[PDB]
Order: structure tokens, then sequence, then C-alpha cells
């Protein structure tokens, strides 16, 4: 789920970054999968439990 | 390839050049040649 919306968004040519940002469209879900944070992917696994 | 896999925003241009004195067809596309050439004869009648 992770990866699809990261296509859609790079479809939408979005960039990666540290805080939030509409017109600069950054944030902080865009990161490679050695150096996640327990907490996203905590809050990306709960739907599906 | 890149910009292939969704709706991009750039219109694009072709371009075709004839040649009535050697029958010679070549096309350009956003300014860049190609490689793709026709070769005609003549008296041949040609529509755009």
């Amino acid at each position: 789920t992770h990866e699809k919306w990261a296509f859609d968004k790079i479809q939408n040519n979005w960039s990666y970054g540290e805080n939030v940002d509409e017109e600069l469209k950054t944030h902080p879900m865009l990161r490679p999968y050695k150096t996640f944070s327990e907490k996203d992917k905590e809050i990306y696994r709960w739907p599906i439990k | 390839p890149g910009q292939q896999g969704r709706i991009s925003h750039t219109d694009l241009v072709i371009g075709c050049l004839v040649d009535l004195a050697t029958g010679l067809m070549t096309f350009t596309a956003n300014g860049k040649e190609s490689n793709t050439f026709f070769q005609v004869e003549p008296n041949t009648k040609l529509f755009p």
C-alpha cells in the first residue's frame, strides 16, 4: 500500500521532505524501507489487522 | 520512457519536410530530427 501510494504520488511528481507541505508536496513518508519508523509502520498496518 | 506512464503537460509538435526536387521525406519532433525517412517518385501528389 505504501509503495502504491508512492507510485501514485511520483506520477504527480512528488518529492521527499521532512515537513508536510501542499505546494512543495514534501512528506517524510517517501523514505527507503531500511530507515522507516515504528509509528508510521504501525499506523499503516493497523487497518488490515 | 520516463515521461511515459502518465499524462504530460507539454504539447508535442511534429514537423514534416518535403523536397520537391529530389523526393526526400523527413520528420522532426520538437526540433529533434528523427531517424525515419521516405523516398517518393516524380509526379506524386501528397496531401498533408
